[PDB]
RNA sequence: UUCCGUUAACGAACGAGACCUCAGCCUGCUAACUAGCUAUGCGGAGCCAUCCCUCCGCAGCUAGCUUCUUAGAGGGACUAUG
């Protein structure tokens, strides 16, 4: 199973896909604030937003 | 007094009023006229004129001399042209004079010089009366 | 049975305000008449 | 919680609940500075990026329904027939209407969607996260367009269509058109991760 | 000697507020304030009487005159009326310390209470039916 | 002993501009601004030593608003309540402070007016402007006199005049005048002539200053120097150095003291001994950029509490220790 | 004696018009006459909005234009001989000057 | 092609900008019976009724009237301050 995890945009980086409309920010997971890993996020976004991680595992890779 | 009491209650309380208040003529066409060109049917409600003598003596009562081509554009509204766009139309002018005249043959109003129509001292009084008893 | 004062031609005539000028000799006129381009 | 302002005089916002840590910000019914009497402010939103995070969730809501042109601008006619809609909640709940209505934004919204992405030198769709501010958009579009479209050539009316709509999403009931479109959009979501 | 008259303005509306040292009156264009009638949008104008309270109140009768704009649009400045009109009055009548009270409150709750909006129609241009809006465009 | 802190009140949004204080009816201090309004505290003197040592040391009281511009310079009535302002709107007002309605209204000054100064029997009025001259007026606001123009129509500055002070002999009234010109003057209300020209300053004068006996005439200004001159006829004593700009001066009403507003703190010297004895400091250090001038000060009428209004609106009470 | 009398002025041009207009108050206030102006009316535009083509091709381009006609009003109490000494000064060109009596 | 700056270029001309119109703020100025608000008088109508109180009408040598309306002169913003 799957639990879903809490995340929170640190810092966000830039804007990828073809047609901008995605996001790629840096997430800090808050029951363990030593594992921050890369994410595409799909609307406005600023620093400091909580998202909602259906599976933690995926790691987004840089200009995704 | 009439601007302290809500003015659909009002109206309804002083469309009581002229009715069981002894009597007006009315018309021989009253139950088959439209009240305006642009209008589907008659007027849903029987007891409608005197609604619509109720709802009109508050007019001259908060202004002073009304003609008759100025209530057509009070009562006037939206017609619908079928596939053409939708203008503004006048009510009919036989259904405004006759309430005024009627008005005129109990006392509430009277023509004014200068033209138009003015509320009377008694037409003053009754409808301030009327209005001290509305909740 | 209306013209243009200036050219007497029978189309696009402006008869607002008195003028009886067609659309193209006001337009040649209309700073000597005293119409500004303002906006 | 000294805050004696409630929505039309009837409905205390004292005592509303945001769950979801992750959206507590984006919903705007905690903060005194987001009570109200009425949702017709006449606010100069969408001026700024962010901005309708603090436009209150009520007001937001009833935004959404003067939709499909024969009602854009009728916001007198969406403002009651919300406040028809939060009598009937509280005559099917009897318990705080914004309660419900928070909790149904709350259930209603996606946490997953899949997008054409270019990857390495080829597109074709991944998953991607949504944003909080997002997630409560699309919550109140669905709710919305779940109850106009239950309403559309029905003797139900819409305040009633919309309350149906509430409660169930707010139960996280597989059955208002909000919890069924928000579990079909993550599916697609998750079947390309 | 309290009077002060202060006005409110929205899109075209404009209202504006008289101000008697009376007891409790408030009445626009006549009539009570408890009957201006879009009756949805009654508690706006209820806004700053149960803002302040009727107490801040006791002492002033309002007469507020009110015209142009549409429906929402005077009742948004009615708003203003009664707003602006009592902070005049603690301004000019009461005290400086007991104006910025009501100030902080009017203006902790909506700013546009006491200042009014500067959004106007935008005028409209040739080649469509709108400000921003163009004929729709055929190419075969 | 020396001058003491009690706390900052906080009325005016931009920089204070002036502070007049009354004699005669003392709890009524009133303070202009660039704000167009003109604030009226009232003293009970609250030190709220409750919560952290609440900071007021007062509660505004009154805003005379109605000036079109910034006000510069205001003074009050020498025998009762009325206080007149001048503002960057070429007019000046007098203000009724019992009622908070304006009374009068000098129309005339062709452009910006930038001091305004009572008299002993309140009938002398003086405005100074941006005009390049001085005018003027009785008590209804009318015109009787005009001093100014270039060499040919007299004698007249040619640049701004910034303040006008009167000198508080009773036996002979004059005008002092700091001008942008780098030039004071001394005139008389007998006859608007000048009795001497008392050429100082490198840079333009902001400031000038009578005694309270009508003695000496302190000036300061641009170049952070300061000059004393002879009120009886035109003599510089001596220079004093600030180093920084000035915009305010002020002397002791009955202590011999002259006081200073220079761009990085308030300066004290004496008189007694022409050297400074007391150099008084904002209190909140805080390190944005360069901190909040001291614009203007005032003394009391018994000397016990000097009145310091700033850039920020904040106005700076300080107080005698015995 | 003291008539009524009242003198309107219209123009395109503002300022010519208020030259004049302020010239004829001053003139009035020499005499300590009761001047009650300048009264300003609402202005008035006159506005013709044309196609810019003469021929109908092209993207369809408006020019609008506009005259403004300012109508100032001044009130006098005299004798019309007075006030014709008055209004006899050098009056600027397009400004129109029609004085009459009122009631 | 706005500017800083770099620099076999130096110094200039147009276009952009500036500019003009409208809208947005001004209880500050000038006023206004072809705009009005305020108070007072008389008139009506209500009413603890006699006055007071409320709502309209009407007339003026009422205004230390111009807030609302009109239109002129200016002021205001410069990214000014952090
Ligand atoms: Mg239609
Ligand atoms: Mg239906
Ligand atoms: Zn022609």
């Amino acid at each position: 199973d799957t639990q879903v995890k809490l995340a929170v945009v640190v810092k966000v980086m830039g804007r990828t896909g073809s047609r901008g409309q995605v996001t790629q920010v840096r997430v800090k997971f808050l029951d363990d604030q030593n594992r921050l890993i890369m994410r595409n996020v799909k609307g406005p976004v600023r620093e400091g937003d909580i998202l909602t991680l259906l599976e933690s595992e995926r790691e987004a890779r840089r200009l995704r | 007094t009439v601007k302290d009491v809500n003015p659909h209650e009002f109206v309804k309380a002083y469309s009581a009023h002229l009715k069981r208040s002894g009597k007006m003529e009315l018309p021989e066409w009253v139950d088959i006229v439209k009240t305006a060109r642009f209008k589907e049917l008659p007027p849903s409600d029987a007891d409608w004129y005197y609604i619509r003598a109720a709802s009109m003596a508050r007019k001259i009562y908060l202004r002073q001399g009304i003609g008759i081509g100025g209530f057509q554009k009070i009562y006037g509204g939206r017609q619908r042209n079928g596939s053409r766009p939708p203008h503004f139309c006048k009510s009919s002018g036989a259904v405004s004079r006759n309430i005024l005249q009627e008005l005129q043959k109990m006392g509430i109003i009277d023509v004014d010089p200068k033209g138009g129509r003015l509320i009377t001292s008694q037409g003053r009084r009754d409808l301030d009366q009327v209005a001290g008893t509305v909740p | 049975s209306r013209v243009c004062r200036v050219c007497g031609n029978s189309h696009g005539l402006i008869r607002k305000y008195g003028l009886m000028c067609c659309r193209q000799c006001f337009r040649s006129n209309a700073k000597d008449i005293g119409f500004i381009k303002y906006r | 919680p000294g805050g004696d302002v409630k929505l039309f005089n009837r409905w205390t916002f004292e005592d509303v609940q945001v769950s979801d840590i992750s959206l507590n910000d984006y919903l705007a019914v905690t903060s005194m500075k987001h009570y109200t009497f009425l949702p017709h402010s006449a606010g100069r939103y969408s001026a700024k990026r962010f901005r309708k995070a603090q436009c209150p969730i009520i007001e937001r809501l009833t935004n959404s329904l003067m939709m499909h042109g024969r009602n854009n601008g009728k916001k007198i006619m969406a403002v009651r027939i919300i406040k028809h809609t939060m009598e009937i909640i509280h005559l099917l709940t009897d318990a705080n209407p914004i309660q419900i209505i928070v909790d149904a934004i709350i259930n209603s919204g996606p946490r997953e969607d899949a997008t054409r992405i270019g990857s390495a030198g080829v597109v074709r769709r991944q998953a991607v996260d949504i944003s909080p501010l997002r997630r409560v958009n699309q919550a109140i579009y669905l709710l919305t367009t779940g109850a106009r479209e239950s309403a559309f050539r029905n003797v139900k009316t819409i305040a009633e269509c919309l309350a149906d709509e509430l409660i169930n999403a707010a139960k996280g009931s597989s059955n208002s058109y909000a919890i069924k479109k928000k579990d079909e959009i993550e599916r697609v979501a998750k079947a390309n991760r | 000697p309290g009077t002060v008259q202060c006005f409110g303005r929205k899109k075209t509306a404009v209202a504006v507020a008289y101000c008697k040292p009376g007891r409790g009156l408030i009445k626009v264009n006549g009539a009570p304030i408890e009957l201006i009638r879009p009756e949805m949008l009654r508690l706006k104008a209820f806004e700053p009487i149960l803002l302040a309270g009727r107490s801040r109140f006791k002492d002033i009768d309002m007469r507020i005159r009110v015209r142009g704009g549409g429906k929402t649009s005077q009742i948004y400045s009615i708003r203003q009326a009664i707003a602006k009109s009592l902070v005049a009055y603690y301004q000019k009548y009461v005290d400086e310390a007991a104006k910025k009270e009501v100030k902080e409150i009017f203006a902790r709750y909506d700013r546009t209470l006491l200042v009014a909006d500067p959004r106007r129609c935008e005028p409209k241009k040739f080649g469509g039916r709108g400000a921003r809006a163009r004929f729709q465009k055929s190419y075969r | 002993e020396s001058l003491v802190y009690a706390g900052v009140m906080r009325g005016h949004n931009d920089v204070v501009t002036a502070i007049a204080t009354p004699i005669d009816n003392s709890p009524f201090i009133v303070s202009s601004s660039r704000d167009k309004s003109l604030l009226v505290w009232d003293l009970t003197n609250p030190i709220q030593a409750t919560q952290d040592s609440s900071s007021e040391y007062g509660v505004p009281f009154r805003r005379l608003t109605g000036h079109g511009h910034f006000v510069q310079d205001v003074v009050l009535s020498s025998d009762g309540q009325f206080a007149l302002s001048g503002s960057w709107d070429g007019e000046l007002r007098l203000w009724d402070l019992s009622t908070g309605v304006t009374t009068r209204r000098f129309v005339g000054h062709e452009k910006d007016v930038l001091s305004v100064a009572f008299s002993i029997d309140n009938r002398q009025i003086v405005s100074a402007s941006r005009d390049r001259t001085i005018k003027l007026w009785n008590t209804l606001g009318e015109c009787k006199y005009t001093i100014g123009g270039d060499l040919g129509g007299g004698e007249g500055h040619t640049g701004w005049v910034s303040c006008v002070r009167f000198s508080p002999n009773n036996f002979a009234p004059t005008i002092v005048s700091g001008s942008w010109d780098r030039s004071v003057k001394v005139w008389n209300l007998t006859n608007c002539k000048l009795r001497c020209t008392l050429d100082g300053h490198g840079g333009y004068v902001s400031a000038v200053a009578v005694s309270p006996d009508g003695s000496l005439c302190a000036s300061g200004g641009k170049d952070g120097v300061t000059l004393l001159w002879d009120l009886t006829e035109g003599k510089r004593l001596y220079s004093l150095d600030a180093g920084s700009i000035i915009n305010s001066l002020c002397f002791s009403p009955n202590r011999y003291w002259l006081c200073a507003a220079t761009q990085d703190s308030i300066k004290i010297w004496d008189l007694e001994s022409k050297h400074i004895v007391q150099d008084l400091r904002p209190e909140v250090p805080v390190s944005t950029k360069q901190m909040l001038y001291c614009t203007c000060l005032s003394w009391s009428a018994d000397g016990s509490t000097l009145y310091a209004g700033y850039t920020d609106g904040t106005i700076r009470i300080y107080k005698i220790s015995g | 004696v003291q008539h009524r009398i009242r003198i309107t002025l219209s123009s395109k041009s503002v300022k010519n018009l208020e030259k004049v207009c302020s010239d004829l108050v001053k003139g009035a206030k020499e005499k300590q006459l009761k001047v009650k102006g300048p009264v300003r009316m609402p202005t008035k535009v006159l506005n013709i909005t044309t196609r810019k083509s003469p021929c109908g091709e092209g993207t369809n381009t408006w020019d609008r234009f506009e005259m403004r006609v300012h109508k100032r009003v001044i009130d006098l109490v005299s004798s019309p001989d007075v006030v014709k000494q008055i209004t006899s000064i050098t009056i600027e060109p397009g400004v129109e000057v029609e004085v009459t009596i009122s009631d």
